[PDB]
């Protein structure tokens, strides 16, 4: 959004350094008790597995594909809470435009709380009028006194939290058939070998499943100064 | 701001410098990097000190040669 | 169109594995693009390719 | 095509030059990238003073969640105990401040002779 | 979700900065004052680096925010030329016809714009390395002996002056408007001690504050050069 | 007072048991020395690059904005639990302890100063060569200049050695030491 | 290692040629104990030290100089006064 | 002399005795000549600004000398600068209310000089030492002396 | 890529202030009708027909303004006691035969 | 250019109101929603209405400047916008140059001849027995 700063370097990847070490508990560990560290690299371990079987890709299904890379299936309630949450946070820092509201279709408030400040403008042109702030809380289905324009609090709420991007993948998303450590070894044989490392992601991982500084070079990779 | 294309219209490129051989002579380089890098640039530098040299200079003829000769008394 | 073309993040690469541009102080290596392009390449040039 | 080592063979002419000049090349090469150059990098890195802003500072953790002291502390007080240390020290110098201040204004109102207000009358 | 704003709640450098202020006026001795002046310049950094601190903040309206601030200040220190340049004109009636000796229009006038006009380049290649983010490490030791010339230069002028701040109101108004730009170059010098290169580049408030001010204080010698000189 | 105060130590086991972080250091996790690695790794000892050495001794600041990120947990030195938590923190580091976290709170203001004096120790240098120095002769009298105006007012531009021979002698005569000194011919 | 945007050419990892022991925070994971920093080889402290050290003899040498300045050298307006101000040799006042 | 090479190589030769011209006509030259952090970003560069760079740069350093000539020019003529007539004391001229004290507000040095009045500061220095109290300065000859500006 | 100024702005209200600067004070010069020939020297007469007096050598050379007056000031009869022309003209007489 | 504006030099974000001219119309296009035909009225209102990222648009807006931050290469900006970026560099060496080379060799005549003639050669020689250089900037007498 307009009112965010730059990428950061983490925003499109993390380094290495910051996979578990644990990676034999960490690819049985379900995603409600997966931290935003251990759920990146879960689905960056488990979805670049399976990208780097070309062999298998055409026979896997989309769901399962999907849920290999980590991917949220859309569906209507889902769908419904992020697209929410994306109109709350631009209006953070975007104005709030929209068509004239109505009992029919009342005017969105998103809010986090119960309560959230609004302020009513009229309508076009000459019905447009002086700003009347109120104070917008939920279960009241508001009206204007001067232009009769009618205005709703949406709450972001479930559960005793407010929707996040995390909360909807752990409330709609389910974890599939374990991963199997297998599938990690089987794919780092084969663009891992003879010192060449292509696949670096599954060698470090690899290298924690069999404990620690096993496989050639992780010592040397894994001994800092400071 | 107008678009506008690039006005630079000669060499794009001399060729690998190969101990100074088979380059334009050394005026015409000239010529061709300040059409590089714009005469808008010269010119602008260039012209403060060319407007207060010329009034200051001017005045030899207009200010100390040209008076002694028209005196009316 | 932005920051004068120049992307905010971008990949450089290297050629000998034990390299570290902070650490060393050498006067030979050219660090290369995402494409490979060596650096002494002028972008004009690379980017057309 | 024959590399030579950076900035030690001209091009500008096929002759590489004469003793004296090849002197004056290898050795101007030579000083400025390992030791002039050395005052720079030690500027550069050992006295950086945006780096000193961030000494004591807390490592920002990759988990998001891990770096709530942003906002949950004021960032007067981001170094921990050197910088309650640097407010508790200035603290102490609040009542000799008070005995400084009072005796400027000691010292004027007694060469304004207004302590022998009643003596002048007497 | 987030606040727009990490609000600050308490602070007490003012409270340090402010007392530090007061010390001037209650000073018995000039020491004091000396020592004074480095406690102000102590604490002034700490609020300096509050700022830099604030960029763990990822607020795109922070950088905005002090642009705008130094627009302002570069306007006050332009204004307060200005009512220099006023005095100055306001007595012009009674100037060039009393028996002082005027400054040549050959000698000064020429090296100083020379001598300035090199430090607007310099400035300006360090702009255009911040650009490329490239650095140039002889950069900063060319303003240096820059700014050595211009302290030798202004010192041994003042001294070797004929005539004193007391002789006419004409004097007064040189040696004060040539102070006046000396006391900014030095200002530049204190700026300027600290120039490194910081990785996150054109986010960083500090180099377009200096290309700023540095050519503020050139032209302002144009305006001086003219009024006083030639 | 506390264990870390004792026997301080960057980034060891038990920190937490230990009382107190005794470092600002923060970051690490370079293969190398001087290499490149996570955090800023600021310190008042042992960073940046050494000018005796001409080595580096820690790589150029990761940032934790946009340029960088944050460092990873196997080197994070200052545990925020154990860097805040200030309740008793005096106890814990005594009156000794008290003053090395003053002054290793005001690092920012140090760094300054390292790179602002030099300049003004030069600036001073100029006054203190110049006072040394008799003054030149400013002035002379009204009448006499007038009467040898273009040797006076001329001299110097015309021929400037004799004429700087000619101050000499004339500030030698003004201060009463002309038969102590011998003043080079031109 | 740095940032996730520098990588080698050619990806390549070394097949230990040394016998070398590894060092104990090569192999460390984390500990209860430590949270934090296991990863890296722990250091001395030297600036909580020195930096008090070097201040106090600072300190203890610029007022030292200061005192015996004003103490063993005659009156005088300033500190280079009292070194070289005085008249010059053999001239009696 | 060396018949290996033309006039024109032989010039730019000796002119390039410090790189300058083989960094300018070489990318590859100027790029190694840079320090490994910075060269990471070499390869955005354009050669329009590199050697615009260049450019700036050299005519910058090329002036530099021709800066210090005038500074030193002008060293030499303040170091020996004419005397003048001695004012005469017209109307409005050297109007005090108040001894001149600012500088000095509790030691009160030179009341009656003014603040850069050298020759009389210099008598004043004279009447306190002979009152057996040091004051430095004004008393080595500037012939005698280096950085004077002002010898034959 | 925006602009807000006019494109050669800083030139334009440069050259262009000073262009209607001068070119208003000639106008104002024809109307109020001021003579505009410059003159350099000061306008005494009496000081002017002395001047031309010593050009053509009716009046001896280097001879000071205050030896040719009907008063004097006080600090002019200091210096009338050690004036001596002769002496300065014979002073520079000999300068110009050491030089030549 | 030197200073920054939201709107057009707007360097510390990178934002950019409009997508490049590039992508085919069908893939991004500017975010514009003012020629929409009108809504059938047995069409029923799922969405808010509101503007924001529920338009396609908008989305994809938003999506690009975040995701153009990182590219492969450089996108390389014609001869026109470098010399905007370094106008007043240029300029300012050129300025040098004509003090050096323009400005100096006729004061230096100036001073020259005034050693010679009393007076600058751009000034009326005086008659009024006044000694001394007198003005230098001849119109402004
Ligand atoms: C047979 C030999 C003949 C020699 C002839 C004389 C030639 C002397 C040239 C001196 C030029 C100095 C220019 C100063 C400005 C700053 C330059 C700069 O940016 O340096 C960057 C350079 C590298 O910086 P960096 O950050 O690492 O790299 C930045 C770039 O990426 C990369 O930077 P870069 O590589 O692009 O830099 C390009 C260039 C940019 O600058 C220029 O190109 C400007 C050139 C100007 C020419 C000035 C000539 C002056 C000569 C006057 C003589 C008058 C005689 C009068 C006689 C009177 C008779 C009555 O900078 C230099 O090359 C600077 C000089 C490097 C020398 C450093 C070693 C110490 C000094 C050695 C002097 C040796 C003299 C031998 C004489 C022998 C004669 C037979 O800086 C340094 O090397 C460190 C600082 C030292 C540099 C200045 C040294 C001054 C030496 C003066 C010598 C002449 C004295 C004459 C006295 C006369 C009294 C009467
Ligand atoms: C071969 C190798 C050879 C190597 C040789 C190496 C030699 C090394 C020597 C080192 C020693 C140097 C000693 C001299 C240093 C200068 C000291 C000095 O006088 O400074 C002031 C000096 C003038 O003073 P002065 O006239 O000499 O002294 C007159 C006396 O003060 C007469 O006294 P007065 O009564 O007239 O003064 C009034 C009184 C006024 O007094 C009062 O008002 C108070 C009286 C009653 C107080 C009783 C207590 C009650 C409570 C008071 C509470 C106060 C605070 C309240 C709150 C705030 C408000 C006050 O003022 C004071 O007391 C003054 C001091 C006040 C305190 C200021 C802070 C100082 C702190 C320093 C240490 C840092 C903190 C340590 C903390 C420790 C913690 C563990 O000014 C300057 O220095 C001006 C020039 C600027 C600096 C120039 C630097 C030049 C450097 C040249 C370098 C050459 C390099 C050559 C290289 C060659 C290579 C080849
Ligand atoms: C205020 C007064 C005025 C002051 C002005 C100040 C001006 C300062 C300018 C500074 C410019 C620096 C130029 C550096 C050139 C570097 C090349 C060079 O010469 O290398 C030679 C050579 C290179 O050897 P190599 O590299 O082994 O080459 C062997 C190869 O196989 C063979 O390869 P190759 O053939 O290429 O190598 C040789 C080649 C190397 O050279 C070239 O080919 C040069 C190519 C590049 C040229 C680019 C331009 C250089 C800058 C020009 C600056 C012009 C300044 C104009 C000043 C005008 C002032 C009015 O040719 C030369 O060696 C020709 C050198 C030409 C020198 C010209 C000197 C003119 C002096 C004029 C004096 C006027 C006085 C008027 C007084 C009036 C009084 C009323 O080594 C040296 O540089 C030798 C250094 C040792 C010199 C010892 C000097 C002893 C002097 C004793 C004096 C005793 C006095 C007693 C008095 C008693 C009184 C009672
Ligand atoms: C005769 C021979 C001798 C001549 C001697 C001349 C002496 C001149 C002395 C000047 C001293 C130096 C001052 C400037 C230092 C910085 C230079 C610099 O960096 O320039 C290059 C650089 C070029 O920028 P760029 O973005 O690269 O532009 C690229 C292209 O040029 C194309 O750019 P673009 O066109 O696309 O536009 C982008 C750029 C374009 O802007 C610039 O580039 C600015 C260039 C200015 C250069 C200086 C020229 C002289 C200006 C005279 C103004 C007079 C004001 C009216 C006075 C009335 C008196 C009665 O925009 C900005 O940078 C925005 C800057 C913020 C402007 C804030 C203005 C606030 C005041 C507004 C007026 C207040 C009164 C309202 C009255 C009506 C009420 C109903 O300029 C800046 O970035 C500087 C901006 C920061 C400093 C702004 C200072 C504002 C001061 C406001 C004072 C208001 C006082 C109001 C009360 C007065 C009466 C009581
Ligand atoms: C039968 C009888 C026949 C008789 C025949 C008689 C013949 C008579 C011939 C007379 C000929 C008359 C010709 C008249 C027509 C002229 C046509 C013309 O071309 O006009 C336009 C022409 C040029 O205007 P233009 O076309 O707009 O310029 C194009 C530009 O490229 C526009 O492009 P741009 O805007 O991109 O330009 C670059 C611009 C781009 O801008 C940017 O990049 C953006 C930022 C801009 C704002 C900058 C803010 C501040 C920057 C900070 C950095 C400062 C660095 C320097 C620091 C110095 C420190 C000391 O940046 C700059 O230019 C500024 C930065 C460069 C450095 C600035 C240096 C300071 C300037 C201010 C002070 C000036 C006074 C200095 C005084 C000396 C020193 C005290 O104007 C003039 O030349 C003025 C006219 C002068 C008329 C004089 C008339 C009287 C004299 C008569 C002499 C002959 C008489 C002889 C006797 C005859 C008796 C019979
Ligand atoms: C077939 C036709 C060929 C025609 C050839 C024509 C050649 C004409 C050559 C003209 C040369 C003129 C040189 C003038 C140099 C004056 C230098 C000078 O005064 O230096 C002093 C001054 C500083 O002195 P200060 O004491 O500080 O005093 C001023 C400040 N207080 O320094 C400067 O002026 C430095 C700037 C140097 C300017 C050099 C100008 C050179 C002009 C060359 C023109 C060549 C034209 C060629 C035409 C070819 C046509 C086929
Ligand atoms: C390590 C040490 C380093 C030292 C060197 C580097 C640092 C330098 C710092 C910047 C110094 C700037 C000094 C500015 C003041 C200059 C004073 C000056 O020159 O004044 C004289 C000059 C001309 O005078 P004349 O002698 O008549 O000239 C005749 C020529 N023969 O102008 C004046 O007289 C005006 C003086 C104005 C001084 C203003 C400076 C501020 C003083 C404030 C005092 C306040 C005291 C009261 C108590 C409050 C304390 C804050
Ligand atoms: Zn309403």
């Amino acid at each position: 959004y307009r009112h965010w700063h730059r990428m950061s370097e983490d925003d499109w990847a993390l380094p290495l350094d910051s996979m578990p070490e644990d990676v034999k508990t960490l690819m049985a560990t379900p995603q409600t008790e997966r931290g935003f560290v251990e759920d990146y690299w879960y689905n960056r371990i488990r979805g670049e597995a399976t990208l780097l079987d070309p062999e298998a890709l055409p026979s896997k299904s989309y769901i399962a594909l999907a849920r290999d890379m980590g991917l949220q299936i859309v569906d209507e309630p889902s769908s419904h809470m992020m697209g929410l949450i994306e109109l709350y946070e631009y209006l953070r820092g975007a104005s709030f435009v929209g068509p004239f509201g109505t009992i029919e279709n009342p005017v969105l408030v998103p809010a986090v709380g119960q309560e959230r400040v609004v302020a009513c403008t009229g309508g076009v042109g000459d019905e447009e009028h002086f700003t009347l702030w109120f104070r917008c809380r939920e279960g009241f289905m508001y009206r204007c006194g001067e232009c009769d324009q009618i205005f709703m609090l949406v709450r972001l709420y479930y559960e005793d939290r407010y929707w996040t991007q995390t909360l909807v993948r752990d409330t709609f998303m389910s974890d599939g058939d374990m991963f199997d450590l297998k599938t990690l070894e089987r794919v780092h044989k084969m663009w891992n070998k003879d010192e060449m490392v292509r696949w670096e992601v599954g060698y470090w991982a690899q290298d924690y499943v069999l404990g620690k500084g096993v496989l050639p070079g992780m010592v040397e990779e894994h001994t800092r100064v400071n | 701001h107008i678009p506008h294309p690039v006005k630079y219209v000669g060499p794009r490129r001399y060729g690998r410098y190969v101990y100074g051989m088979n380059r334009p002579p050394v005026l015409r380089q000239v010529k061709d990097w300040i059409d590089w890098t714009g005469w808008n640039s010269v010119f602008g530098g260039f012209s403060f000190q060319v407007a207060f040299g010329l009034m200051i200079v001017s005045g030899v003829y207009l200010n100390n040669y040209r008076a002694t000769h028209t005196l009316y008394y | 169109a932005y920051n004068g073309g120049y992307p905010f993040h971008y990949v450089v690469q290297y050629d000998d594995p034990n390299y570290d541009c902070e650490a060393d102080f050498e006067f030979e290596e050219i660090p290369r693009d995402e494409f490979g392009v060596p650096a002494h390449i002028p972008p004009e040039l690379s980017t057309q390719i | 095509v024959t590399r030579y080592p950076s900035g030690t063979r001209t091009i500008m002419s096929p002759y590489p030059g004469g003793p004296v000049y090849q002197w004056l090349r290898i050795n101007y090469n030579y000083f400025k990238r390992y030791q002039w150059r050395r005052v720079g990098r030690w500027q550069m890195r050992s006295w950086c003073y945006w780096k000193a802003a961030f000494y004591g500072v807390p490592e920002w953790n990759i988990d998001p969640t891990k770096n709530q002291w942003r906002w949950c502390v004021d960032p007067a007080w981001y170094g921990g105990m050197r910088d309650k240390a640097n407010m508790d020290m200035y603290r102490l110098m609040v009542y000799p401040f008070f005995g400084y201040a009072l005796l400027y204004l000691h010292s004027r109102f007694k060469q304004n002779d207004k302590y022998n207000v009643f003596a002048k009358w007497r | 979700f987030e606040l727009n704003i990490n609000i600050i709640n308490y602070n007490y450098l003012g409270i340090i900065i402010t007392v530090i202020i007061s010390i001037y006026i209650y000073n018995n001795s000039n020491i004091i004052s000396v020592y004074n002046s480095n406690l102000l310049l102590i604490n002034i950094n700490i609020w300096m680096k509050y700022n830099i601190l604030d960029m763990l903040n990822l607020n795109v309206l922070d950088y905005k925010i002090l642009l705008w601030i130094v627009v302002i200040i570069i306007s006050n220190e332009i204004l307060l030329f200005v009512s220099f340049y006023w005095i100055y004109y306001h007595n012009y009636i009674n100037y060039y016809h009393v028996n002082i000796l005027i400054l040549n229009s050959y000698n000064i006038v020429y090296n100083n714009i020379i001598l300035l006009t090199l430090l607007s380049t310099i400035v300006n290649i360090k702009f255009y390395n911040y650009i490329l983010s490239y650095y140039k490490y002889i950069l900063s030791y060319l303003i240096y002996y820059n700014n050595y010339m211009f302290n030798n230069k202004i010192i041994l002028e003042y001294k070797n002056n004929s005539n004193y701040t007391n002789d006419s109101v004409y004097m007064t108004s040189y040696f004060y408007i040539i102070l006046l730009h000396y006391i900014h170059i030095y200002d530049s010098i204190i700026l300027i001690v600290v120039y490194n290169y910081v990785n996150y580049k054109n986010i960083n408030n500090y180099y377009i504050n200096i290309n700023i001010y540095y050519h503020l204080i050139e032209v302002l010698y144009i305006v001086i050069s003219i009024l006083l000189y030639l | 007072g506390c264990e870390a105060v004792k026997n301080p130590l960057i980034g060891g086991p038990n920190q937490k048991a230990r009382g107190a972080i005794t470092s600002g250091f923060a970051g690490g996790g370079a293969k190398r020395l001087g290499g490149k690695g996570y955090g800023i790794m600021a310190d008042w000892c042992d960073h940046g690059y050494s000018f005796t050495k001409g080595q580096a001794i820690t790589g150029m600041p990761h940032w934790p904005l946009w340029c960088g990120g944050g460092v990873p947990d196997k080197f994070i030195k200052i545990d925020p639990d154990v860097h805040f938590n200030l309740q008793g923190y005096r106890e814990r580091i005594g009156w000794y302890g008290f003053f090395t976290a003053f002054l290793q709170a005001n690092y920012h203001a140090f760094v300054y100063f390292v790179r602002f004096i030099p300049i003004n120790i030069a600036i001073f240098w100029i006054y203190v060569n110049e006072r040394q120095r008799e003054p030149q002769e400013n002035v002379m009298d009204h009448e006499e200049f007038f009467r040898d105006f273009d040797s006076i007012y001329l001299g110097q531009v015309f021929d400037h050695h004799r004429f700087a021979e000619w101050l000499a002698r004339r500030r030698a005569v003004k201060w009463g030491y002309a038969d102590q000194i011998h003043i080079p011919p031109v | 290692r740095g940032s996730v945007f520098q990588m080698p050419s050619t990806p390549v990892y070394p097949l230990t040629t040394t016998k070398k022991v590894a060092p104990p925070t090569a192999l460390a994971k984390r500990t209860p104990e430590q949270p934090f920093g296991w990863g890296s080889p722990v250091r001395e402290d030297r600036a909580w030290r020195v930096v008090p050290r070097n201040f106090i003899i600072l300190v203890i040498v610029y007022l030292s100089g200061w005192a015996a300045i004003k103490t063993m050298l005659p009156r005088g307006g300033s500190i280079l006064g009292q070194i070289y101000g005085g008249p010059p040799k053999g001239r009696l006042i | 002399i060396s018949t290996s090479e033309t006039l024109n190589q032989k010039i730019l030769r000796w002119l390039d005795v410090t790189g300058m011209l083989t960094r300018w006509h070489s990318r590859r030259e100027f790029i190694l000549d840079m320090d490994p952090y910075f060269r990471k970003n070499s390869g955005m560069w354009t050669e329009w600004e590199r050697k615009t760079l260049l450019f700036l740069f050299y005519c910058c350093t090329l002036a530099t000398p021709y800066s210090a000539y005038l500074d030193l020019q002008e060293l030499k003529h303040q170091g020996t600068k004419p005397p003048r007539p001695v004012s005469l004391e017209s109307r409005f001229m050297n109007q005090r209310r108040y001894d001149f004290t600012w500088m000095h507000p509790q030691d009160k040095f030179c009341s009656e000089c003014r603040p850069v009045e050298l020759e009389c500061k210099k008598m004043c220095f004279d009447r306190y030492r002979s009152m057996d109290y040091r004051m430095y300065g004004f008393q080595r000859p500037r012939i005698q002396t280096y950085y004077s500006f002002s010898t034959c | 890529g925006r602009r807000l100024l006019h494109g050669n702005y800083f030139t334009r209200y440069l050259f262009g202030s000073l262009a209607v600067i001068w070119i208003a004070e000639y106008a104002a010069a024809c109307q109020y009708g001021i003579p505009r020939h410059r003159n350099p020297n000061w306008m005494w007469s009496w000081w002017l027909e002395k001047q031309n007096q010593i050009k053509n050598g009716e009046i001896p050379a280097n001879t000071p303004g205050y030896a040719m007056v009907k008063w004097n000031n006080e600090a002019e009869q200091r210096w009338l006691k050690t004036l001596n022309v002769e002496a300065m003209n014979e002073e520079f007489a000999r300068r110009r035969e050491a030089y030549y | 250019k030197h200073f920054f504006t939201d709107g057009a030099n707007d360097y510390v974000t990178g934002w950019e109101n409009t997508p490049p001219l590039k992508f085919p119309a069908s893939v991004m296009k500017p975010c514009d929603y003012s020629m929409t035909k009108p809504i059938p009225k047995h069409w029923k209102l799922r969405g808010s209405g509101i503007h924001g990222p529920e338009n396609t648009d908008l989305m994809k807006l938003v999506l690009w400047n975040r995701l153009k931050q990182k590219r492969p290469q450089r996108e390389v900006p014609n001869i026109n916008y470098l010399k905007d970026s370094i106008r007043l560099e240029l300029s300012v060496n050129w300025w040098l140059m004509s003090c050096i080379f323009l400005w100096g060799p006729w004061l230096h005549w100036g001073q020259e001849y005034q050693k010679v003639h009393e007076q600058p050669p751009w000034a009326m020689k005086r008659i009024d027995g006044l000694r001394g250089e007198g003005y230098f900037t001849w119109f402004l007498e």
